[PDB]
RNA sequence: UUGACAUUGUGAAGUACUUAUUCAAUGAAGCGGAGCUGGAAUUCAUUUUCCACGUUCUAGCAUUCAAGGUCCCAUUCGGGGCUGAUCCGGGUU
RNA sequence: GCUUGUGACGGCCCGUGAAAAUCCACAGGAAGGAAUAGUUUUCAUGCCAGGUCGUACUGAUAACCGCAGCAGGUCUCCAAG
RNA sequence: GAUGGGGAAGCUCCGUUUCAAAGGCCUGAUUUUAUGCAGGCCACCAUCGAAAGGGAAUCCGGUUAAGAUUCCGGAACCUGG
């Protein structure tokens, strides 16, 4: 056969990121002598559409602690922010709604989002819009943080990992109908080029695992084990169960 | 812009040619109100 | 120790010196390889080219194609002790670069024509 | 005095920019800047053999101080004492002068002919002089880890030496000579049982010292 | 993918360390230890310990080795130390 | 009325619809500066120079590509009653 | 798509600011001579990529067998100095 349409999109030639349109890449302020000490104070500019992203964008402004300028920095914004509200990161910021706060510094039952998987990092959990992370608990020994991640699993976080007080804005969204084959295209347009979908019980032998036959039918069991090589993964991978 | 006089290109006002009239009289109020509201805080 | 107020090294400036050859790159150095006899090469004596020389005082030559306006202007000037209000040039067909040189109102273009020989 | 006024900065977090302080301790330094500090640091906290360890001993200062003194008087004649010489030409006395070069030495002493042997203890091919101890030890000629191959160098009109040797001394030095030997034993040769017992490095560093002593207390 | 050997060292008991190796960030800016100042604090002779130690009504402003204080120059238009801004270790974190 | 330019508005998106060179203004106050004298070339007038390469014509049922002076193919502007 | 670096027996491959000591214009100092030498500023760190994107500045009349917003006449404008 020849090399299948999932295999392809690793070359990286046209499955490559659409990202001519992206306002930049949204992280944290970069860990600092201010943040880990006390708190710096920024202000909301202006609040902006990101092409390909569901959540909308927030352009915070600093001062510079050790020369005369503005540093200009990219958030997700959280439900509530405003144009001209005040921003306070660090470990002795307030408990408010847009704050960048340590995990450790935050009592149990806290709603977090853009949270850090290790401290530096700049924000890794809780990105897209409408969802966030709950604060479950604190170990002093050892300073961890226990928290719940959105898709319900529980993991153990340094204490001194940062995290934005709220919840993403922009939630509901997955809830409206696409309605039409249009919206669906002009959806990927700003992503990615995945669609449309073409199924591989449509295709010949030569192009997919499920091709062939003169029924469209997949002809051997869809669930495919861990260890199968590239060419192979093709349906439910190392399916623990199926069914509704 | 670099063919033409100062005058056009500017207004005789703080900021001028830069912030429009209202965006400097907001600017002066909130400087002065601030600046005195720190000093209640101070004593 | 020295104090340092910024965290970045740099490399230190350091003395450069001039070359001091021990013997001449060429020894003998080239003469000009455009001089006024190589920019101007020949007149133009179409009847066409005639016709602007009574009427617009204008003096037509075939010039090197290494030579620009500042260079013809200059060989004009040597070669046949006129003034020169402005060249105008092309690259013809063949190959060949062709000046169109009008002279100033002090100068006859007719008068000069006959003097060359043309 | 009546027009200036004392308006003191404010430099804590949120407040005015900071003024310009010592980054020495946190320069990016160049590559080889951070190997040669990093070479030295990676050699103390790993633990050292006796043979290589016993260089980390030198003699003090005040009696090298006293070697360089007496070696100081046999210098070896330079080029232009060589030319005078070869004009003037057994019409010259014997000469006496320090014996160098680390084939030259090795043999002297196998021979028993070096009253004295002095080591530098720089030698970056350790290899070359770290068998030197034990054969002055089996050979009985006395030995001082000296401090400084370009010093070493210098009594002998070269950039390094590495080692120097005194085979035969004037009547009128014998006795300083005697004096030296007697103390360089007694810190060298008549130490050399225990010292190759006894291993070298391990040391923490500033950090991790800090922390293991905190430990230890609580 | 699983095992063995090499990379591959150090200490303890029936896991611990750092230096190799690995990951990440920063135009390697504030790390570790200690000392000041205060608070909590109960003392069982004195501090056996722990915290903090310039910034939160407001879409302003924050840059000229810093003004002030003090010590020098040989007074000129200025210049240079210390302090302001606590010490020690050069392990960037 | 036609073509086109433009202004103030309105509808639409799980689509909100380039970048850089380049030019200007402002904040700031380092310096330079007057009395027998100076600064402004962002006011007016006056002086000098502006190189190199392309430029003809066809643009199609005959000048391009299809073996050709081939009913095929080949991007675009102007548009009378 | 070079450099610094890392791959590959090798032709060469990766990567484009990357584990690099990566660079030069405002002057002050000098009237021995041309720039050695005092502060500070700035760290962005090759280059290529559009005759439809961005972009300093020209118009009218006349003139040839064949040239013109390019020549002639008149009238303007921009940039650098
Ligand atoms: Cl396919
Ligand atoms: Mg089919
Ligand atoms: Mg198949
Ligand atoms: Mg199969
Ligand atoms: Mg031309
Ligand atoms: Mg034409
Ligand atoms: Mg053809
Ligand atoms: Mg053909
Ligand atoms: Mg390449
Ligand atoms: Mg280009
Ligand atoms: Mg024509």
């Amino acid at each position: 056969g020849r090399v299948i349409r999932n295999q392809r999109k690793g070359a990286g030639s046209i499955f490559t990121s659409h990202t001519r349109l992206r306002q930049g890449a949204a992280k944290l302020r970069t860990l600092d002598y201010a943040e880990r000490h006390g708190y710096i104070r920024g202000i909301v500019k202006q609040i902006v559409h990101d092409s390909g992203r569901g959540a909308p964008l927030a352009k915070v402004v600093f001062r510079d602690p050790y020369k005369y300028r503005l540093r200009e920095e990219i958030f997700i914004a959280n439900e509530g922010v405003h144009t001209g509200q005040f921003i306070y990161a660090g470990k002795k910021a307030s408990l408010n709604v847009g704050n960048v706060l340590p995990l450790g510094s935050v009592p149990e039952g806290t709603i977090v989002s853009n949270v850090e998987e290790k401290p530096g990092d700049r924000g890794a959990l809780a990105r897209a819009s409408g969802n966030y992370v709950i604060i479950i608990g604190h170990n002093p020994d050892e300073n961890k943080t226990r928290v719940r991640l959105p898709s319900g699993a529980k993991k153990v976080i340094s204490s001194d990992a940062r995290g934005v007080i709220g919840v993403i804005a922009g939630g509901g969204r997955v809830d409206k109908p696409l309605l039409k084959a249009g919206r669906a295209f002009h959806k990927y347009r700003l992503k990615r080029n995945s669609w449309p979908k073409t199924r591989g019980v449509a295709m010949n032998p030569v192009d997919h695992p499920h091709g062939g036959g003169n029924h469209q039918h997949i002809g051997k069991a869809s669930t495919i084990s861990r260890g199968a090589v590239s060419g192979q993964k093709a349906g439910l991978i190392a399916a623990r169960r199926t069914g509704l | 812009y670099a063919t033409v006089s100062k005058t056009h290109k500017t207004v005789s006002r703080a900021y001028g040619g830069s912030r429009c009239a209202n965006c400097v009289k907001e600017r002066i109020i909130r400087a002065f109100l601030i600046e005195e509201q720190k000093i209640v805080k101070k004593v | 120790l020295k104090v340092r107020t910024s965290a970045t090294f740099r490399l230190p400036k350091t003395l450069k010196l001039a070359r001091a050859p021990k013997y001449a790159s060429k020894a003998v150095p080239h003469y000009n390889r455009l001089d006024s006899y190589k920019v101007i090469e020949q007149p133009i004596t179409s009847e066409t080219a005639m016709k602007k020389v009574e009427d617009g005082n204008i003096l037509v030559f075939q010039v090197s194609m290494k030579a620009n306006k500042y260079q013809i202007k200059k060989a004009v000037k040597e070669l046949y002790e006129v003034d020169v209000l402005k060249v105008n040039t092309l690259v013809r067909p063949n190959g060949t670069k062709k000046a169109y040189v009008r002279l100033t109102a002090d100068y006859d273009a007719l008068d000069i024509a006959n003097r060359i020989g043309y | 005095n009546p027009l200036t006024h004392s308006t003191p900065k404010n430099f804590g977090i949120g407040q005015a920019v900071q003024p310009k302080r010592n980054l020495s301790r946190y320069v990016k330094w160049p590559e080889y800047v951070r190997v040669q500090r990093q070479k030295k640091i990676l050699s103390i906290r790993l633990k050292v053999p006796p043979t290589i360890a016993q260089f980390q001993y030198t003699l003090d200062r005040n009696t090298a101080a006293e070697t360089f003194k007496l070696f100081n008087k046999y210098r070896p004649e330079t080029a232009a004492e060589k030319k005078e010489r070869l004009t003037k030409e057994d019409a010259s006395p014997k000469p006496y002068a320090v014996k160098y070069g680390l084939n030259h030495v090795v043999a002297l002493i196998e021979n028993k002919k070096a009253k004295l042997v002095l080591i530098a203890n720089d030698v970056d091919p350790i290899e070359l002089v770290v068998f030197l101890p034990a054969l002055c030890k089996k050979m009985g000629v006395p030995y001082a880890i000296v401090k400084g191959k370009a010093r070493l160098g210098t009594l002998v009109n070269q950039k390094t030496s590495a080692v120097a040797a005194l085979t035969e001394v004037r009547a009128e030095d014998e006795a300083a000579l005697a004096k030296l030997v007697s103390t360089i034993d007694a810190n060298f040769a008549d130490k050399y049982d225990e010292v190759k017992k006894h291993w070298g490095g391990g040391i923490l560093g500033n950090k991790a010292q800090a922390k293991m002593d905190k430990r230890a207390k609580n």
